[PDB]
């Protein structure tokens, strides 16, 4: 197959095998009580955590001194979070490779050498969040995701994971998030081009898709984010990448058509835009 | 049971800017869009923006950027400000809700009462109140014909009720005119048995929100 | 933007019939993304269809949209009197969403002749230096109407304004009022003032008319 080069950034069981709506692929013990973590290999354009029992955004600092902060780092001196990508690479300034990597990788890096609650040797490092319009890296303290059950978060912290145009320039890093991200992962929704399943030498369209109206790219994105593989309901809960994360989406139809298979080849189809729950929801090349 | 209710001023200069705030109440701001819809007298419904409690607001190019749209989700509140304001920015505003997030829930299923906003150079005046007497002119045998003239108030509106509300049926409150001078001009009258005249004590209460003129007049034979 | 047309501007149909609006589209619109609306008067909006045919919640079946790319129709089955108002068509395809300028619907009923009124200036009115004269047609239908001044029986022009309410929610009625505003100089120069009307539900035309404080 002539596409499995191209394609292989698609593999999202692969290059990212974690979750992605929930990023909590692996385990780690700080002072001797075991966490979940995200562990996603691939960053998660435009993701971002909406509180919706607070008027707080979730990259604030924690609350020191509970509402009224967010999901952020504690302010410390010297200050570790928030801190620029012009901040960063001086902070840096001595080792080499900080000067190749790029802003992406540099912020979960450096998330992860915060020591986590003066554990010298716990394998948890804490997941980060870096925006591209302030260049400004945001190291989150509460790694969870989503908490929103009728249990207590019918009536009232209560959040969940989504896409948003407020989370545009948002991208959710684990501490595993490679550095070679730009080759080996999705970021960019193509035009003109649709997946498709390559069998007997020719490329043929997905065999069994679930058909969603969308009124444009960003919902599609937004659709295929919400049912991606997620590590949470609502070991055993871990996806390992696997689920809805690939949507074709016609823009003449408005049809966003969401499927649970890998793709291994492009059809090239001027209606449609192809697009992962990894992918960002606006970008297009 | 969610309701929402506009607030705002009834006058507004030109070149200024007209803030409009929409209380939502009975129900959450999350996971829906608020827009601000404008009917003109003599167009139809148009919309204006939108906005969703994460903060991200659309508008209409037609209004040229003029429109800023912002939510307080403390308060759950949501405002309109709208610079640069021109007479025919004259207008019923309404905020409405869409029935849900997602794109084929983007119909407005939920609305405001709508609150009119004129945009105009002339000043705020109250009302008059005159009284429609019964008469001999006025009795079509068993029956009688009275009412209370509201004359030379600007801007709109004027609402009038009849008998504090006890008295319903049979009353009839005209679309006002904008007379030669500028100022509005408003009837209500009401049918009532000829023989209670002497009797019955009719009293037509007006009220004027833009001068927040409350007047009561009693209407008697004459 | 998305220019909705609808047609026709107005029906007059009696309740039990039934009523076929349409609205037409400047371009494609999605079948997912297609609404109605029912305005009454000194009424906010009222959602009826949604998605181009699923009807909004509590509204009757009688009401059943339809229609596909550039063409949308809203079909009312039974009028009833609740029924009659004005209705829109709205679609969220594109930004701006856009209406149509809708379509008002009439209750017809059967002819009835006004009721002819005529109030003369107040006193207190008087004091401040204008007199208006007041005339009232009461519960009339059709709502066509033409009222004429007489002062001391000459036509009077330019110095007079009308303005009618919506049906009436009961008998489905007009009313008209109709103001003569003259400054309490000119009111005293004359003596007689009279209201005339023609209607169709009236053989020959009624004057209602006063002399002044005589």
């Amino acid at each position: 197959n002539p596409w499995t080069e191209y394609m292989a950034k698609y593999d999202i069981e692969e290059v990212h095998g974690s979750g992605i709506r929930v990023d909590l692929g692996e385990d780690a013990e700080v002072a001797g009580t075991q966490y979940r973590l995200p562990s996603g290999k691939c960053p998660v354009f435009g993701k971002g955590i909406i509180i919706e029992n607070s008027n707080t955004a979730f990259l604030t600092p924690v609350a020191t001194g509970l509402k009224d902060g967010g999901f952020a780092f504690p302010p410390t001196e010297p200050l570790m979070s928030p801190m620029t990508l012009d901040e960063m690479r001086h902070f840096y300034k001595d080792n080499k490779y900080v000067k190749n990597l790029d802003e992406l990788t540099l912020c979960s890096r450096h998330a992860g050498n915060m020591i986590p609650d003066n554990d010298k040797n716990s394998n948890y490092k804490y997941p980060a969040v870096y925006d591209d319009k302030d260049k400004k890296c945001h190291i989150l303290y509460i790694a969870a995701q989503e908490n929103n059950g009728p249990r207590y978060c019918n009536k009232d912290f209560c959040f969940r994971p989504a896409k948003d145009i407020s989370f545009q320039n948002y991208a959710y890093l684990s501490k595993n998030v490679v550095d070679n991200w730009e080759k080996v992962c999705p970021r960019k929704n193509l035009q003109n081009a649709k997946f498709g399943l390559w069998v007997d030498g020719n490329c043929e369209d997905i065999p069994h898709v679930n058909e969603f109206p969308a009124i444009d790219l960003f919902e599609c994105n937004k659709l295929v984010f919400e049912l991606s593989a997620s590590d949470q309901p609502k070991d055993r809960y871990k996806s390992h990448g696997k689920g809805y994360n690939w949507g074709n989406y016609n823009t003449e139809t408005q049809k966003c058509e969401i499927f649970n298979v890998k793709p291994t080849c492009l059809i090239n189809n001027a209606a449609y835009i192809a697009t992962t729950a990894l992918s960002h929801p606006i970008e297009v090349e | 049971q969610v309701q929402l209710r506009e607030s705002g001023p009834h006058l507004v200069k030109p070149s200024e800017t007209l803030s409009l705030t929409c209380n939502v109440s009975g129900g959450t701001i999350n996971r829906y869009y608020w827009n601000w819809i404008r009917q003109i007298p003599g167009k139809g419904l148009e919309w204006i923006g939108n906005i969703y409690y994460t903060g991200t607001t659309e508008t209409n190019p037609s209004l040229e950027g003029r429109p800023l749209i912002s939510i307080d989700r403390t308060t759950q509140q949501v405002s309109l400000t709208l610079t640069s304001v021109t007479p025919a920015d004259t207008a019923v505003y309404y905020c409405a809700r869409t029935r849900g997030e997602w794109s084929p829930d983007w119909c407005l299923d939920r609305w405001g009462r709508g609150t009119l906003v004129t945009v105009s150079s002339a000043s705020t005046k109250g009302p008059s109140v005159f009284p429609l007497a019964p008469s001999s002119k006025s009795t079509s045998g068993g029956t009688a014909a009275l009412g209370c003239l509201v004359k030379d108030y600007f801007p709109e509106p004027v609402t009038v009720s009849w008998n504090s509300g006890a008295l319903t049926s049979g009353v009839h409150t005209f679309p006002a005119v904008l007379q030669s001078s500028g100022l509005y001009s408003l009837s209500s009258v009401v049918t009532v048995p000829s023989s209670s005249l002497g009797t019955q004590t009719y009293i037509c209460n007006v009220n004027h929100k833009p001068s927040n003129t409350k007047v009561d007049k009693k209407v008697e034979p004459k | 933007e998305i220019v909705l047309t609808q047609s026709p501007d107005t029906l007059s149909l009696s309740p039990g019939d039934t009523a076929t609006l349409s609205c037409r589209a400047s371009q494609t619109i999605t079948n997912a993304y297609f609404a109605w609306y029912q305005q009454k008067p000194g009424q906010a909006p009222r959602l009826l269809i949604y998605s181009t045919s699923t009807r909004a919640s509590g509204i009757p079946d009688r009401f059943s949209g339809s229609g596909s790319g550039t063409e949308f129709t809203l079909t009312i089955s039974r009028l009833e009197p609740e029924d009659f108002a004005v209705f829109y068509c709205q679609q969220y395809v594109r930004s701006p969403w856009t209406f149509g300028q809708g379509t008002k619907v009439e209750l017809k009923r059967t002819v009835a002749a006004p009721s002819v009124f005529i109030f003369p200036p107040s006193d207190e009115q008087l004091k401040s230096g204008t007199a208006s004269v007041v005339c009232l047609l009461n519960n009339f239908y059709p709502r066509e109407a033409k009222v004429q001044w007489k002062v001391d029986n000459a036509l009077q022009s330019g110095n007079s304004q009308e303005s009618v309410t919506e049906q009436d929610s009961k008998d489905s009625t007009y009313s008209l009022s109709s103001t003569l505003t003259l400054s309490k100089a000119d009111y005293e120069k004359h003596k007689v003032y009279a209201c005339e009307v023609t209607h169709q539900g009236l053989s020959s035309p009624v004057t209602k008319s006063f002399n002044r404080g005589e």
